[PDB]
């Protein structure tokens, strides 16, 4: 009797950390969500602490990677488009218009092979000046990726929208997530709690800006991780969105040429209207509003009497140097100019941002595979509700000169890091055995 | 009350002893791969340690008291506090180690030695 | 005589209690993709729901009757015409909106407080 | 000593009847179809005669000893040589056509006939 | 085989609802496909 | 020796050693790739 004896138990709440896979869950043809499972139960847990590690997290890396093979798993039944890649001859299109719609949009001629392989045919069609270089009257082009990558379009009906997307561990495995209204990085939560599925993400690939995105709390934050080294990026994150409006101001027509056995084209037609040129407003007021707040906030973080300074882009390619997104169907690039040209020490109108197009993308910084993108007949509007950034700095000397920010970027993985820090999946393990006054029985 | 899955974890023994169901109705509960990958990655994730309690002589209940002894070198704590300040988060701690020599010297004491004499006594 | 597989299944329920493991035995007895999809499916519709009555408190053997009572409310018949007249494509009908308070009070009432008896009755 | 995985499986019946947990643990411990197709059929090819096990009256245990009697017809074998002279190598070949009335009259003439004294007098 | 008849039972059935008209019918469709395509691809037929 | 049939002729014949000999050999001239694309997006080598 004051000997004891052991017992069994099933179901001790306990866990330790690992990792498997998950899987997608939500609720014409995109991407995504073109075959789930169809879907609450949040459990509040209390009187318990966990220290949270954000950026050694592992689910990062299979979504990101399998976008990746989801990207390409769609793009790839449609048409081989290969003989696109003879000269063109080509000159500027529609001279005398003397305003900043100047070396913009150049038309171009070619040949092109018939359904039925000897013939030939000439079409004629406009690209725009960032398409198609010239190799060394008219001069001869080739657009801009011909070599070191083939190229192919996106058949036309499928869509370019992105749906809300949840993540789902399977059984024996649990999801905690942190409910403090403030978070930094990492840190005790001493309020977690757990839940079976996430909620929602809607992943569209933006640069330099997030995007319909989701909010924070009361007061904006920053998140690093070296913030004295320098070597990698910051985020921010604001709590009242501002909103943003632009559009492309053309009718623009369009035309289809049959290639080869089955297939079709589509060309940029022609322009009826006037000539005009993609612009984006922004509030001018509540954008300073934003910014003041922000940097009165990140002040914590370089001593209450430095001064701070804003400058632009630094250079590189267009990839990393503007903000750059889609929007139903297209692809933008703006200058990104006027929003980062304050500098600031301790004591009804908007903002034009000039913006270009351009036609064939080469995204995910891997070269090998290029996307056509068929142009859109009819007008586009695109409004937004505009939350965060992303921001970098440069070298410098001694810790009173004046230290300066610029917008940077590039990288594709810290843009979902932004809104999956507030999880960690985790293995339960449920038996466990303890001694107690079982007087051992036969 | 029933708060929920994995609900009294951070509470005493006492208390987490007193509702144990919550645990055991909620472990069963080109991109199909991972669908079936994890589907028979959780049963058998289940049934590995099922079958292993089923060879321990109690395969129906939950908590079963056999006819096996304990080693106080494995832990010299009185009873009080073993079911009273320390929870279960703690527990696994310190026999992190000795777990084998649990599993070891269980049922292989028991589940033959048992149904030896029942084979050899009861049946005789 | 053993009819077959869902064999006295028109029959009354006094026939059909009389013959049962002919369900038991037949219950588990580039186009790899849905005979893989198909299997998995089964296993788990299997011993889902035999986990659900393992926890019922008698895992093994096919009827048993535990030490809990009959909500009146639910039905006033006689046990007579229970057993004669009604058969079992009509019984589940009538505890159709009801089934869960069945499970719910089935299980949480009876597999802890005979185990709490059992903890603290016979092994004091 | 415990040899190991089939370990005393030349021996005799006597010894091999002594330690029985080294086959029980060992029984569940482009290219990934075969391995997703290896692991369905390894835990499905277990739990169908474990199910049968389960119907079998004795679910828990790996030895019970039920109520059936034996028809010597079978074999007229004096019970020494049948523990001390035969193994199991052996032993399976001379019964390998009654397998089938071995597992017919198995319990379905006990788990239909302790089925009905349970139905008639334990549930009596 | 082992067809095993029933008795004392009614059953309403319901033809043109069925379901596996259709995965037959689709099936059918990609196992055509699914075998012809890795042999021959005959383009250059068209002068 | 190892055979399947060794009194029938018709199938090869397999031996193992008990001890290893041993072998060098080797190419004995420096050489030269270049790199010339072929179509879209394609990279071939040829010897030099
Ligand atoms: C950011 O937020 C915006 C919020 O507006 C969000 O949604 C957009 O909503 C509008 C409003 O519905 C969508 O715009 C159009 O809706 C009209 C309804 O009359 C349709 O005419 C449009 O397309 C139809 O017509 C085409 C011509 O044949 C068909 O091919 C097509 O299938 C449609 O039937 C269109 O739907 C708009 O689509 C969305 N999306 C966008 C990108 O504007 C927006 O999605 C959020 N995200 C981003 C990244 O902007
Ligand atoms: C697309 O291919 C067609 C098919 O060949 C081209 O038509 C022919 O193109 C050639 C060269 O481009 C032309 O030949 C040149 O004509 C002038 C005329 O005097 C001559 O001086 C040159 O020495 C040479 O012969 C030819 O006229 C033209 N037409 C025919 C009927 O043969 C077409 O030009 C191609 N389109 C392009 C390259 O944009
Ligand atoms: C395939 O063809 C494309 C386009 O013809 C090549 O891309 C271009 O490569 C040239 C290489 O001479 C680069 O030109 C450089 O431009 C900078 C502009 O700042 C200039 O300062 C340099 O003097 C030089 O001329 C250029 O980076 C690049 N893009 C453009 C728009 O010209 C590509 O290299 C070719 N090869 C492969 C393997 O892709
Ligand atoms: C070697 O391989 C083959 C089959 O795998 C067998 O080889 C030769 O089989 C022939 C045909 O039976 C034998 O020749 C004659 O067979 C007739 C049958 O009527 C018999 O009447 C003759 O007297 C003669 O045997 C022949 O013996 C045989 N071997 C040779 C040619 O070397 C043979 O079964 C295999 N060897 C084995 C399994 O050892
Ligand atoms: C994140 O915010 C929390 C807010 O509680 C900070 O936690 C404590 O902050 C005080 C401030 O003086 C420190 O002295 C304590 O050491 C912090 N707590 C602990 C347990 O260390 C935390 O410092 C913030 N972290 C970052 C990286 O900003
Ligand atoms: C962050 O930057 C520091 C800056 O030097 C890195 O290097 C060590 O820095 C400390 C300052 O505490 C020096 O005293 C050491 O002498 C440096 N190294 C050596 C060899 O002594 C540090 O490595 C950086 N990296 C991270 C992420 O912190
Ligand atoms: C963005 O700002 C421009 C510039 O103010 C706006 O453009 C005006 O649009 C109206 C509507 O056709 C014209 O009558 C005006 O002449 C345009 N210019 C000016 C200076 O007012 C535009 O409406 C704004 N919004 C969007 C979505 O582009
Ligand atoms: C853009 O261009 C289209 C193409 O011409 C215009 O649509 C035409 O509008 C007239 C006016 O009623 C109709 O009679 C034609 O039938 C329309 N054509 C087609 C193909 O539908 C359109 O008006 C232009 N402007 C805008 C703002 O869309
Ligand atoms: C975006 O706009 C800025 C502002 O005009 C451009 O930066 C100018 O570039 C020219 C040519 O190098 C310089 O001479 C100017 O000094 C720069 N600033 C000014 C005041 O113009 C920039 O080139 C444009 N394109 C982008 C996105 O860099
Ligand atoms: C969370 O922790 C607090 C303090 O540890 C728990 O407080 C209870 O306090 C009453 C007051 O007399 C005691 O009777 C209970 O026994 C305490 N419970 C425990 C578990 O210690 C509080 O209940 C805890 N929360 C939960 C859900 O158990
Ligand atoms: C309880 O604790 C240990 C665990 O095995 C046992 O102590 C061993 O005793 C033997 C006998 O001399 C020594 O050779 C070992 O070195 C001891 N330690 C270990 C770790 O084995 C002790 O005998 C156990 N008591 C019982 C009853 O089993
Ligand atoms: C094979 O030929 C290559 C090509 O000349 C030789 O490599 C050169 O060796 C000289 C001697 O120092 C260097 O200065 C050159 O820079 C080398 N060129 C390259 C491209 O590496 C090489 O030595 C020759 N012999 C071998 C490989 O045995
Ligand atoms: C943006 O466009 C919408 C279109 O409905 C309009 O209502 C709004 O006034 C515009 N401006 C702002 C600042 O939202
Ligand atoms: C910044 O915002 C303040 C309002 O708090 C205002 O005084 C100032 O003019 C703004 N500056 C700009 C450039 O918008
Ligand atoms: C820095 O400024 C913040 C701004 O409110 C203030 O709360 C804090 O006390 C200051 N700390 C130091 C060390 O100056
Ligand atoms: C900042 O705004 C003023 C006002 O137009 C302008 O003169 C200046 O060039 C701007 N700076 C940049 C970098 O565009
Ligand atoms: C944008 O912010 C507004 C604020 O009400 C919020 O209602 C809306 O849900 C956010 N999203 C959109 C697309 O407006
Ligand atoms: C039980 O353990 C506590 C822990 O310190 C101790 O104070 C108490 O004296 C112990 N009781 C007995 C009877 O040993
Ligand atoms: C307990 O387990 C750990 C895991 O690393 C092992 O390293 C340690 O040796 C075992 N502890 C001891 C010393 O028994
Ligand atoms: C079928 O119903 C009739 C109606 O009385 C009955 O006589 C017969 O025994 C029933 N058969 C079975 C197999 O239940
Ligand atoms: C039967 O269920 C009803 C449902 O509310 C309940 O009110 C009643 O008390 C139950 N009967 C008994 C005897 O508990
Ligand atoms: C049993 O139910 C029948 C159904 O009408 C009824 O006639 C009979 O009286 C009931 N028996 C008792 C004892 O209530
Ligand atoms: C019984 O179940 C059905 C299924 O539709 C449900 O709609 C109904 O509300 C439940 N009926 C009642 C009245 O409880
Ligand atoms: C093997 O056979 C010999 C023969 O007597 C016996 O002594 C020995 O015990 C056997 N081995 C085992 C493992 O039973
Ligand atoms: C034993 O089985 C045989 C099988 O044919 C049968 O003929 C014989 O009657 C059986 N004996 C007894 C006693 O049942
Ligand atoms: C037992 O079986 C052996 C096997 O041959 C035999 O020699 C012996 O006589 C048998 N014993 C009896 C009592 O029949
Ligand atoms: C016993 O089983 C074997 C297996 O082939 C079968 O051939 C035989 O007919 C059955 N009965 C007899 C007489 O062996
Ligand atoms: C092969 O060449 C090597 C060069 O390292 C030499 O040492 C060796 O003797 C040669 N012969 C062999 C391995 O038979």
């Amino acid at each position: 009797a004051e000997n004891l004896w052991v017992t069994v138990y099933y179901g001790v709440p306990v866990w330790k950390d690992a990792e498997t896979t998950l899987f997608c869950a939500s609720d014409h043809n995109v991407w995504a969500t073109h075959a789930c499972v169809p879907t609450p139960q949040e459990i509040h847990l209390e009187n318990v602490t966990e220290e949270f590690n954000m950026w050694k997290n592992n689910m990062v890396e299979q979504m990101h990677e399998d976008i990746i093979s989801l990207w390409d798993q769609s793009l790839k039944p449609c048409v081989k488009l290969t003989p696109l890649c003879v000269t063109l001859q080509c000159t500027n299109y529609a001279p005398n218009l003397l305003s900043n719609m100047r070396g913009e949009l150049k038309q171009c001629s070619f040949n092109m092979t018939t359904e039925l392989r000897d013939k030939k045919q000439k079409v004629y069609s406009l690209f725009y000046r960032l398409d198609v270089v010239q190799i060394n009257s008219n001069k001869e082009y080739r657009l801009i990726n011909c070599n070191t990558s083939a190229i192919t379009q996106a058949c036309p009906k499928v869509s370019f929208e992105p749906i809300p997307i949840h993540y789902c561990a399977p059984a024996g495995f649990a999801i905690l997530k942190c409910k403090d209204k403030k978070f930094n990085g990492t840190g005790p939560c001493p309020s977690v709690s757990t839940v079976q599925c996430t909620h929602g993400i809607k992943p569209v690939v933006s640069t330099q800006l997030l995007l319909n995105g989701s909010l924070a709390e009361e007061e904006v934050i920053i998140r690093s991780e070296n913030i004295t080294n320098n070597a990698k990026n910051i985020l921010v994150q604001l709590n009242t969105p501002v909103q943003i409006n632009c559009t492309r101001p053309n009718n623009n027509t369009v035309k289809s040429i049959r290639i080869g056995p089955g297939q079709a084209f589509y060309y940029f037609g022609d322009i009826i209207g006037d000539i005009r040129m993609a612009h984006c407003n922004v509030s001018k007021a509540t954008w300073n509003e934003t910014l003041g707040k922000v940097v009165k906030q990140l002040r914590k973080h370089f001593g209450n009497n430095t001064i701070i300074r804003f400058a632009q882009s630094s250079g590189g390619d267009l990839e990393v140097t503007t903000h750059s997104f889609n929007c139903g169907g297209e692809f933008f690039y703006c200058n990104t100019s006027g929003l980062f040209n304050s500098t600031w020490i301790s004591n009804n109108d908007s903002i034009v941002l000039p913006c270009r197009i351009k036609q064939i993308i080469n995204m995910w910084q891997r070269i090998g595979q290029a996307m056509y993108a068929p142009p859109i007949q009819g007008v586009i509007r695109c409004v937004s509700n505009i939350t965060g950034l992303i921001l970098t700095r440069d070298g410098g000397s001694t810790n009173s000169t004046t230290e300066t920010f610029r917008p940077g970027g590039g990288d594709m993985r810290d843009n979902w890091r932004s809104e999956l820090y507030k999880y960690k999946v985790v293995k339960i393990e449920p038996l466990g055995v303890a001694p107690t006054r079982c007087k051992r029985r036969v | 009350v029933s708060l929920g899955f994995l609900g009294a974890a951070g509470s005493t023994m006492g208390a987490a002893s007193m509702t144990l169901t919550v645990q055991a109705r909620n472990l069963l509960s080109h991109w199909g791969i991972k669908q079936l990958q994890a589907r028979v990655l959780a049963v058998e994730h289940y049934l590995r340690d099922q079958q292993l309690l089923g060879i321990w002589g109690c395969s129906g209940k939950l908590i079963c008291c056999t006819n096996v002894p304990w080693n106080s070198s494995w832990s010299n704590r009185n009873l009080s506090e073993i079911w009273d300040n320390m929870t279960w988060l703690q527990w696994d701690k310190e026999i992190s180690n000795y777990t084998q020599i649990i599993y070891g010297l269980l049922e292989e004491s028991q589940n033959q030695q048992e149904k030896n004499e029942q084979d050899l006594l009861a049946l005789d």
